[PDB]
RNA sequence: GUAAUCGCA
DNA sequence: ACAACTGCGATTAC
DNA sequence: TTGT
């Protein structure tokens, strides 16, 4: 990846990876995105998540989880529908914010800046 | 994996061809090189093929184009030379030569020139089974086998069995004799072949058998054979089978083969040409190695491997290929569209292909196989009509050399959906329906009927029986045709004209997008290569005209912009920043906008108000009357840059010297020159000035002057010292002038719908007809062209454009919108116009009595016109052909050395030619003196011509020339060189005396 | 090959004994005519021959 | 110039009987295709008729 | 060969048989008229 | 001065 | 063996 | 090639 840059900056992690990230210690905010190739709205959400990852190069961690590969994990996370975003704060005492449906990028920025 | 869910890259063909070449063709060619052993001791040198490694170019593309150098890569392969006396093999790496590299756009840089490799369509090797009916008797059946080299092992059958090969020039040849020579014992032959009764009743070599892998496959297909793909040789079983099929054709059990089918043709890409060039270069290298070994033996020295190999063969071979091959042409960079459309051309004519004259009529027509794979409306107009064509948007080149197209599979399955690039021969055995499914007649939907394609035919069948469906809208067209909005409402004949005229557009000083479009301009501008696309994500920390700084992941990347450069066709290239400072850009987004591109979409013209009415004759035939607003507002202003260069060639007697102080020249000139003999930057120049002044000692004055029509600012001058030619080379001084050209009478304008015209008058805005709004129309067009050339989509475009301009909308419409309903274009156009009329309360935009037509007034008198006229805002382009370029005039200046006739060409200041078809008209009119004057003293008669100027200056009458012209005298001299005499020998009627005229 | 078309909507009345049955080139059944016949298109207000 | 003749979209007037004619033609074509599938007519008759 | 021998060979080897064809009126008219 | 290639109408 | 539209203009390569 |  030295000569050619990667086109996509968001990585598809598994459920064990998310469990280890939440269990461990974090110094940057965490954003979890549940998606499925089939949902139409998700095609847009992915573009906004790409823009947000570009805007936040190393000040925040953005990962995506496929509901088709991990359905039980997504069900245990109380995920009603596909355009769902989980905002994990760095300090582990604060409460996570869950957003559902298409939301503007400015809303995501404000949530990451203030709520997390 | 790609191109099945979106429009593929226009330059992906050259990309994948060059990739496959570098991947496998180099190794395949290096494998077949022979072991050099030419001696009694048999000193043998070898090249380790496994140790093949290319090296990055030493210079960049921006330096290669500037210094007129080639952009190539270094081939280093480890070699081992086993000396005779040393009894050991020393291993070193040698530099064989340079291999040119291809850009991401598909172009290559050789000697500082952008060149593209056009593909070629050649018949695939195989067995063909044609038939020919005799004048009297049964029809003759023949089978031809085609080899890679081009061998023709024909087989024929007469009224009898008579299985006779046509290889020999003689009457015939025995197939049984050929089989026996092949190895058949005359028993297994009859045992294996079918219908042995017919065979028994009847009572160079390497190139013909050099069947390709493709050849093997095809042979297997037509003649069912189980021969493994690997054995690519003409086996006798194949011949036996061929004979069997041939005899079977006589009894009706057969099918003749169509040689215009794509499945029977192969496509040669840049990889195929580069592989053959590399093979020829390797042959030259082996010859040079043998020669240098022979020389080293003569000089009694065992040299290192490096001493043997020279970098000359590879470099000279690739240079000669890029310079002189008929399939290597300079890239057309008149506009961004030309750069992309040039690389999609497929050509029948070429090395090993049908010449213009050779090509039969059949070759030049569409074959049902061309659907979705080749463009049916893009050809080359002229003697090569139907021989040069483009490539479909969604096509790809297959593993077997066949163009493949994407077909959806509606058949029920596990996935239930597929996008397969079916090859030409495979799609024939499928029911391909291009119609929609929006029909119910109180029965199951699968019981509905739809037109479809099967076995190269058209028929109507139920939806249960259709296997495939063509969903992609731009599947059957090319980039040129797809940029035509409302192409369904235009005739197919005018589509070619519009595609050809879109290529001529000139990039303007300012760019504006089109209100009505097809939606392909985005990818066209993306793949054109005149756009700045980021290769890394990050933020734009610094913005400047010359460079753009992009900071990402702790690294800063600098992108250099283009500021008023020059193309190959004298068109300016410039780039402007689109993104502001402090915004994030992904890997792929647009950083800057090049010429003829705004907002990331191709923009080759402007949007101007247009009315379709006759105006005082100024619109007769095709001619346009335009207003002065286009002139004084710089709507169609363009910049053109022309280069002039003279090399300082050093003669053996004396070298050229560049001095500013040159006598025998007036003081009005030479003002622009600097201390050195070159013009200064920012200097306005005109015709007859001196750009570079040279003493030229060998003294004289071989300078550079400006020709007629050259009046522009001197933007930049380059002193180019030439090196790398094995010796001191002449310096090159290149000057560049920029001529700002405005719209003028005599310029050609055009529309995307095939409408073309020449400006005839520039009326003021006050005289122009004005609408009920009060605005004068920018152009007026002739309304009689619509029934003549059958262009109805223009009306639609105009109207939609008016609507958009009022409502501030841009419409990107895919072609064939009538698949949804009937009169979909009409409904859309009328709906948008009504909305415009309601929202901006201009009632005139939609007239309920006559939708799309309004009643305008006359600017001169102020009285309304009787009938309503069409008012719209189409997209008008300005074409490259311009009056200034076409103006020419000669009085008496220069003559050819041998013919002594006036010179040819506009740049050379030559006159016009009086051909045979004009001498015939002059003789029919009866003007003998005019013909005589044109044939003698205006053309060739040196003395008469010399006397003409004197007689005209003095004013005396010009006498009739009596001597023969120089052309006749030449003939006499030539014929007498051919030992043939010619004498005039006129005889006087008065005294009966013969007088010779010399 | 001129094609005769009905001038108006109505019933067709003619004597079938004069015409001979035949099969058209389009696979359809028809009556061959070899002698001058008069057919009447019986409409609401007028008769056509 | 005074009258300023022009051509528009709604100005291309089709005969008022194109729909009926095309409809009866395609109806006869569908009937003939159905009977060809049954076997009452062969291919050349269908081609000639269409 | 002869039609009788060919028909016998068909019946013996290929399983030919003059099965009754229950035609429609239009099909019978087509078979008789052509 | 000749070729190659494209365009033009 | 012979011939198969008329001319014009642009480029690069010798 | 196409035909002469
Ligand atoms: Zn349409």
């Amino acid at each position: 990846g030295k000569y050619v840059r990667e086109d996509y900056l968001v990585k598809k992690v598994s459920a064990k990876d998310i469990q280890e990230l939440i269990k461990g210690e974090r110094n940057v905010p965490l954003i979890i995105d549940f998606y499925a190739t089939w949902c139409g709205p998700c095609i847009l959400m992915a573009q906004e998540l790409e823009m947000l990852a570009v805007e936040y190069e190393s000040n925040a961690l953005i990962v995506k989880v496929d509901t088709d590969d991990e359905y039980e994990f997504a069900r245990d996370m109380q995920v009603r529908g596909l355009p769902t975003l989980y905002f994990i704060s760095p300090d582990p005492n604060k409460d996570a914010i869950r957003t559902e449906g298409l939301i503007p990028i400015q809303m995501m920025r404000d949530i990451i800046n203030n709520d997390l | 994996n790609e191109g099945i869910s979106t429009i593929p890259g226009f330059n992906q063909i050259q990309f994948e061809g060059f990739c496959r070449f570098i991947d496998q063709g180099l190794t395949e060619e290096l494998y077949k090189f022979p072991k050099i052993e030419d001696t009694d001791q048999e000193i043998e040198f070898q090249l380790f093929v496994e140790t093949y490694q290319l090296v990055e170019p030493l210079i960049k593309e921006r330096d290669a184009v500037y210094e007129s150098l080639t952009y190539s890569s270094e081939l280093y392969v480890s070699a081992g030379l086993i000396w005779k006396n040393s009894r050991d093999m020393q291993e070193q790496t040698i530099f064989i030569g340079n291999i040119p590299l291809m850009n991401s756009l598909g172009t290559s840089i050789v000697n500082g020139i952008y060149r593209i490799v056009i593909n070629q369509i050649l018949q695939s090797p195989g067995i063909y089974y044609r038939s020919e009916l005799d004048h009297n008797g049964i029809s003759v059946y023949t089978g031809t086998i085609i080899s890679d080299w081009g061998g023709r092992s024909e087989l024929e059958i007469d009224r009898k069995a008579r299985i006779w090969a046509r290889v020999s020039r003689k009457q015939k040849i025995s197939i049984l004799v050929l089989s026996s020579a092949m190895g058949l014992n005359l028993r297994e032959i009859l045992e294996n072949v079918c219908y042995p009764e017919i065979f028994l009743s009847f009572l160079f070599f390497q190139q013909r058998c050099e069947l390709g892998r493709i050849g093997r496959r095809n042979m297997n297909r037509r003649l069912n054979l189980d021969i493994p793909q690997n054995n690519t040789f003409l086996l006798p079983r194949d011949i036996l089978a061929a004979a069997d099929h041939l005899i079977g054709l006589k009894f009706g059990m057969g099918a003749l083969d169509d040689m215009n089918h794509l499945k029977n043709k192969r496509i040669r890409s840049v990889a195929d040409l580069l592989q053959d060039q590399f093979g020829l270069a390797l042959v030259r290298l082996e010859n040079v190695v043998r020669g240098t070994i022979c020389g080293a033996i003569r000089h009694k020295l065992i040299p290192t491997p490096q001493n043997l190999v020279t970098s000359t063969p590879l470099t000279t071979t690739y240079e000669s290929f890029f310079g002189l091959h008929p399939l290597s042409q300079v890239l057309d960079r008149t506009n961004p569209l030309t750069q992309i459309v040039h690389g999609r051309k497929l050509s029948y004519l070429g090395p090993g292909g049908l010449t213009g004259r050779t090509a039969s009529f059949r070759i030049r027509d569409i074959h049902p196989s061309h659907y979705g794979r080749i463009c049916p409306i893009d050809t080359s107009e002229g003697i090569n009509v139907g021989l040069i064509g483009s490539l479909a948007i969604h096509a790809r080149i297959g593993h077997w050399g066949s163009l493949e197209s994407p077909f959806y599979e509606i058949s029920e399955r596990s996935t239930g959906v597929r996008m397969l690039y079916l090859s030409p021969g495979r799609d024939e055995y499928y029911m391909v329906a291009a119609g929609n499914s929006l029909a119910l007649n109180q029965d199951i939907q699968e019981e509905q009927v739809v037109p479809a394609r099967y076995r190269q035919e058209f028929l109507t069948i139920a939806w249960e029986q259709v296997h495939l469906r063509s969903i992609f809208p731009f599947q059957y067209f090319s980039i040129g045709a797809s940029l035509i909005p409302f192409i369904e409402h235009n005739d197919a004949n005018r589509a070619l004209m519009s595609s050809n005229m879109q290529r001529q557009a000139v990039p303007l000083s300012r760019s504006e997008k089109c209100i009505v479009g097809t939606g392909l301009e985005r990818q066209a501008a993306l793949d054109s290569g005149a756009l700045a696309i980021a290769e890394r994500e990050g933020r734009v920390v610094y913005t400047n005209t010359d460079k753009i700084l992009l900071a990402g992941n702790g690294d800063i990347l600098s992108i250099p912009l283009v500021i008023y450069q020059r193309s190959n066709k004298n068109t300016c290239m410039h780039q402007k920043l689109q993104v502001p400072r402090g915004k994030c850009i992904k890997k792929g987004q647009i950083l800057a906008d090049g010429a003829a591109t705004v907002g990331g979409e191709l923009a080759l013209g402007k949007n101007v108000l247009v009315a379709y009415m006759p105006w005082e004759g100024y619109n007769s035939e095709d001619a346009v009357l335009i207003s002065e607003r286009l002139v004084y507002e710089d709507i169609y202003t363009s910049f053109h840059i022309r280069k002039y260069e003279i090399q300082t060639h050093v003669t053996s007697q004396g070298p050229e010297k560049v001095t500013n102080e040159i006598p025998h020249l007036e003081a009005h000139l030479l003002r622009n020159l600097d201390k050195n003999g070159i013009v200064m930057l920012g200097s306005w120049v005109e015709t007859g000035d001196i750009l570079v002044g040279k003493l030229t000692p060998q003294s004289k004055e071989t300078c550079l002057k400006l020709p007629i029509g050259g009046r522009g600012r001197v933007i930049d001058v380059r002193w180019i010292q030439k090196r790398g030619g094995s010796s001191y080379n002449p310096e090159t001084i290149r000057v560049y002038i920029l001529q700002k050209r405005e719209i003028k009478v005599g310029d050609k304008v055009a529309g995307r719908h095939g409408n073309k015209g020449i400006i005839s008058k520039i009326l003021p805005r006050q005289d122009m007809p004005y609408l009920q709004d009060g605005r004068s129309v920018d152009m007026v067009f002739n309304p009689l062209g619509v029934p003549s050339r059958m262009n109805v989509g223009q009306i639609f475009e105009c109207s939609l454009g008016l609507a958009g301009s009022l409502l501030d909308r841009h419409y990107r419409i895919a072609p064939f919108d009538e698949r949804y309903e009937q009169e979909a274009s009409r409904k859309l156009v009328f709906s948008e116009l009504y909305e415009a009329s309601k929202q901006t309360a201009n009632p005139w935009v939609f007239e309920p009595e006559y939708p799309g037509k309004s009643r305008i007034f006359d600017g001169r008198t102020g009285n309304p016109f009787e009938q309503p006229v069409i008012i719209g805002k189409p997209y008008i382009l300005k074409l490259i052909h311009q009056v200034d370029d076409k103006i020419h005039g000669r009085s008496s200046g220069h003559y050819a050395l041998v013919t002594q006739q006036p010179l040819r060409g506009r740049a050379k200041q030559g006159g016009q030619r009086v051909g045979e078809m004009e001498v015939w008209a002059l003789e029919g009119f009866g003007v003998a003196h005019i013909l005589q004057e044109m044939l003698t003293y205006k053309s060739d008669h040196i003395r008469a011509r010399q006397e003409v100027l004197g007689t005209t200056i003095i004013g005396g009458t010009i006498p009739n020339p009596e001597d023969a012209p120089e052309s006749f005298r030449l003939l006499v001299r030539e014929l007498r060189s051919l030992a043939l005499e010619l004498n005039h020998f006129l005889v006087s009627e008065k005294n009966f005396q013969i007088n010779r005229k010399e | 090959a001129e094609h005769v078309r009905a001038p108006s909507n109505g019933k067709i009345k003619f004597n079938e004994d004069l015409v001979h049955p035949t099969r058209t080139r389009h696979g359809h059944p028809a009556f061959l005519c070899s002698i001058d016949l008069y057919v009447t298109i019986e409409s609401e207000d007028i008769l056509h021959n | 110039t005074a009258t300023s003749i022009s051509l528009g979209i709604d100005d291309l007037l089709t005969i008022p009987s194109k729909g009926w004619l095309v409809q009866d033609a395609e109806q006869q074509s569908l009937i003939l295709e159905k009977h060809h599938h049954y076997g009452n007519v062969h291919a050349v008759e269908k081609l000639r008729q269409s | 060969e002869s039609e009788e021998e060919a028909r016998r060979k068909n019946w013996v080897d290929r399983g030919w048989a003059p099965w009754e064809e229950i035609l429609s009126p239009e099909a019978n008219f087509a078979r008789k008229s052509l």
